[PDB]
């Protein structure tokens, strides 16, 4: 799909079992989703932006669903105010910006 | 607010 | 320009007659720059991060050229981490998300 910018770029995915709604984001290096359980071992990191930084959970080799598109890779797990879809996972699914 | 998220 | 996401989507901007460097982010509504004179005057604004809510300086019908693209609007200035061109900017330079 084409997706225009009138309005935030929002996506249903699949994640945990979990159906979310998450902003396709280019300006984030990461994937970060709001408090939720996810499998295996993480590590602490923190990520920064506007308004300074974060602490949240680093999971690797997560498999998200987005918009019908499977993709796997790291995500952070913490208290972002909106749930993230960055380049780490927009690259599997191929997203492109065009202009 | 708006909202702004690079990362 | 297609613009794949490997690496972070960082063009070349123009404003006041300097170049500056700017990342392409589909996740901000609004453009934000950091420090730098603005003609005019600005208005108030509070905006939200990762991180919280900073305030900025809001000045309106702004010239800027982004990635040889000219484009007329709204930028903010405030302490950013980077230059960035939200959708307000996105969408006068016809960008579009695809996959
Ligand atoms: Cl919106
Ligand atoms: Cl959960
Ligand atoms: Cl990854
Ligand atoms: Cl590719
Ligand atoms: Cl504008």
């Amino acid at each position: 799909p084409q997706i225009t910018l009138w309005k935030r770029p929002l996506v249903t995915i699949k994640i945990g079992g979990q159906l979310k709604e998450a902003l396709l984001d280019t300006g984030a290096d990461d994937t970060v989703i709001e408090e939720m359980s996810l499998p295996g071992r993480w590590k602490p990191k923190m990520i920064g932006g506007i308004g300074g930084f974060i602490k949240v959970r680093q999971y690797d080799q997560i498999i998200i669903e987005i918009a019908g598109h499977k993709a796997i890779g790291t995500v952070l797990v913490g208290p972002t105010p909106v749930n993230i879809i960055g380049r780490n996972l927009l690259t599997q699914i191929g997203a492109t910006l065009n202009f | 607010y708006d909202q702004i998220x690079i990362e």
